[PDB]
């Protein structure tokens, strides 16, 4: 039942949430690490619940804080959608022990503790994978916890600090000490916190929730090994100077911290030239399909292959492809397409697949085991079946050896299965390796004729010619943008090239062994390339004993671009 | 696939000459017996000429023996019919047809008459008389 409401205020993070990055002792040294932390002076949602959408996202990790003293808060739940369709975490605190479970429980709109039952938390557990029991963690005070999940490993750090009567988060420092690690290894996008109410009875609670980011931190250990101060590396340029110089004091002078560049924003698409469209209507529906032993082959190039209109040409069910996807055929671009249309038996429809053997395969039609393409088969019982029985269709039956991939046999003769020569007469041990298909409208599903069209695509080895109508949106003329050109990945600010690339020229090499003019195949336009604006950053500041004010100087760039 | 289309014809004086040819496109049968047929308005259609596919064994009709010359070319898969000494009784709608050979008693014998698998649109041959 819905009986709880919640309000959200907001506050600053000040400087909190620094946990011992590694369980290693040091002394009187400064250590620089890179890990997940709470960036300083960040955004905090002060939640106040009173008796609601407890769907709080999890992101990468969570920092939780509370100041209640009645032990009203208990346990946590983690998951991605929190239904019975997926697993979820069941870390529940208790005055005696602590229990963690992973199963596809069914949580209601607001799980809670009856208080000592969890039926309202979840109806049942069906397919469970992990269980664990241990000693409980929770034992005028401020209680801080940090939970994270890295490489399928769930780690919790905690700290209980004493606080005076202060309204907001106190200043100073307080390290977090590790407590727990477990191997769960699931995706978790959000989390919920459980409350226990006696019976119900009115209650109130308040807490702070924050999210963490991967940053580089610097920490100062004292002579006993307890962290007393830390410095962020991405807060303000002075902090960057402190991180680079590796000290807590900066003297008067000028220092160099890092560089700056203009980031790319978009991407540029340059397809092959387009003038015409592929004639798909003359292959799938022509009132004629060649025999299986002598199959037709049509070459398709220099046109746009609209596979979407294929469904409107033949009454088939769906595509089946091996090296490509039916829905992704409008993006990939191929230099050549091959169409092979024929008629086979209903039970022989399953006989077209890599790594298969049959009478049709090794004697009529063979494809490489590395086939990259699609096959479309549809029944044609209303056109290739006659009351008297169709006789035009023939298929080979006897052959001396198996057919190689993409090989056809049309030559006819009298097959010999005896020592004596056939001598052109089909007598003893002399047969005809060509049998006519028996098609009738009264036959079964597996014996009805089926029209099969095989489309084979050639990968990007030659200049591409066949793919969908992708617009070559010109990359404006003054944008720091990346570009993908037929396998070449690059970036820069790119204008129109005034260079006179003679019709054969497609790429321009600079003095420094790199491209400075590129070519779009869609329209014969050559494009000029220059590097994106970039430079260095320096900091001018007096000694730290005087003031923290600094000045930032960008090298070689006027105040016109960032 | 298998489609038969004819060419030639028209109106000619008695004793003239004509050439009629029907082209067989898409044919795939190994052995078959194609035949030519004519039908004057008011009479039943009947076979005219037919030759063997393997070697070209000439078979002619009594009424049109000698006057009707037939030739089969495998290069274009078409049958050429030559007409001469035309008579008023030759006025009919001429058709071309294709059918397979009869396989009875472990032998190869070409059979025409009725029971033809495919037929063409046909042409009209008229004698001025
Ligand atoms: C905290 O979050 C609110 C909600 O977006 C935001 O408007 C506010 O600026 C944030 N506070 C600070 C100090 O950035
Ligand atoms: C470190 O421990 C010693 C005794 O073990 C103690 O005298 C000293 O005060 C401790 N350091 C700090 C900073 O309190």
């Amino acid at each position: 039942v819905n009986l709880i409401t919640r309000t959200q205020s907001y506050t600053n993070s000040f400087t909190r949430g620094v946990y011992y990055p590694d369980k290693v002792f040091r002394s009187s040294v400064l250590h620089s690490t890179q890990d997940l932390f709470l960036p300083f002076f960040s955004n905090v949602t002060w939640f106040h619940a009173i008796h609601d959408n407890p769907a709080l996202p999890f992101n990468d990790g969570v920092y939780f804080a509370s100041t209640e003293k009645s032990n009203i808060i208990r346990g946590w739940i983690f998951g991605t959608t929190l239904d019975s369709k997926t697993q979820s975490l069941l870390i529940v605190n208790n005055a005696t022990n602590v229990v963690i479970k992973v199963c596809e429980f069914q949580f209601c709109n607001d799980p809670f503790l009856d208080v000592e039952s969890e039926f309202r938390v979840y109806s049942s557990a069906n397919n469970c994978t992990f269980e664990y029991v241990s000693q409980p963690f929770l034992m005028k005070n401020l209680r801080e916890f940090v939970f994270k999940n890295i490489d399928g490993y769930f780690k919790i750090y905690s700290k209980h600090t004493p606080i005076n009567l202060e309204r907001d988060l106190p200043q100073g420092f307080s390290a977090l000490e590790p407590l727990v690690d477990l191997p769960i290894g699931i995706n978790i996008t959000r989390f919920q916190t459980l409350l226990a109410l006696h019976r119900w009875t009115a209650g109130a609670a308040a807490y702070y929730v924050g999210y963490l980011q991967p940053r580089t931190f610097l920490l100062k250990y004292n002579e006993n090994g307890t962290i007393t101060d830390a410095v962020d590396c991405a807060l303000d340029p002075l902090s960057e100077t402190k991180c680079t110089l590796k000290s807590f004091t900066v003297e008067k002078g000028i220092y160099q911290t890092s560089n700056f560049r203009v980031q790319p924003t978009e991407s540029i698409v340059r397809f092959p030239n387009i003038t015409n469209l592929c004639p798909f209507h003359e292959v799938f529906n022509a009132t004629t399909f060649a025999s299986v032993y002598a199959w037709n082959r049509k070459r398709i190039s220099n046109c746009v292959a609209d596979y979407s209109v294929i469904y409107n040409f033949a009454p088939f069910f769906a595509f089946k492809c091996y090296g490509v996807s039916p829905t992704k055929l409008n993006d990939l671009c191929f230099t050549n397409v091959y169409a092979d249309s024929f008629v086979i038996r209903g039970n022989e429809v399953s006989q077209i697949a890599p790594g298969q053997t049959g009478n049709i395969a090794d004697y009529n039609y063979k494809l490489p085991d590395d086939f990259t393409g699609c096959v479309i088969a549809w029944n044609s019982n209303k056109l290739d079946s006659k009351p008297s029985g169709n006789y035009n269709y023939l298929y080979r039956l006897f052959r001396k050896s198996k057919l190689k991939p993409f090989e056809r046999d049309i030559s006819t003769e009298i097959y010999q299965a005896g020592n004596k020569p056939c001598n052109g007469v089909a007598g003893p041990n002399c047969y005809s390796p060509l049998q006519s298909y028996g098609f009738r409208p009264t036959y079964g599903v597996g014996h009805q004729p089926y029209r099969v069209v095989v489309l084979s695509f050639e990968l990007l080895h030659a200049p591409a010619t066949v793919c969908g109508p992708k617009k070559s949106t010109n990359l404006v003329k003054n944008k720091c943008v990346n570009f993908n050109f037929n396998g070449l990945t690059g970036t820069g600010v790119l204008t129109e090239s005034n260079k006179k690339f003679l019709p054969f020229q497609q790429f321009g090499r600079d003095i420094a062994d790199t491209t400075d003019a590129v070519r779009d195949p869609q329209t014969l336009e050559i494009l000029d390339i220059t590097p994106c604006s970039f430079g260095g950053v320096s900091v001018i500041t007096p000694g730290t004993n005087t003031s923290n004010q600094v000045a930032v100087l960008y090298q070689g760039v006027n105040c016109t671009e960032v | 696939q298998v489609q038969l289309q004819e060419s030639g014809g028209g109106l000619v004086q008695p004793g003239g000459s004509l050439r009629l040819s029907c082209a067989a496109s898409g044919f795939t049968l190994d052995d078959y017996a194609i035949g030519w047929f004519r039908q004057a308005p008011g009479k039943e259609r009947e076979g005219v000429l037919c030759i063997s596919a393997s070697g070209g064994s000439t078979l002619y009709a009594d009424s049109v023996k000698g006057r009707f010359t037939i030739s089969r070319d495998k290069d274009k898969n078409t049958v050429y019919l030559q007409m001469n000494s035309l008579k008023p009784e030759d006025t009919a709608v001429y058709y071309c047809a294709a059918a397979g050979r009869l396989d009875l008693g472990s032998g190869y014998v070409c059979y025409g008459y009725y029971g033809t698998d495919y037929w063409g649109k046909g042409t009209q041959v008229t004698v001025s008389s």
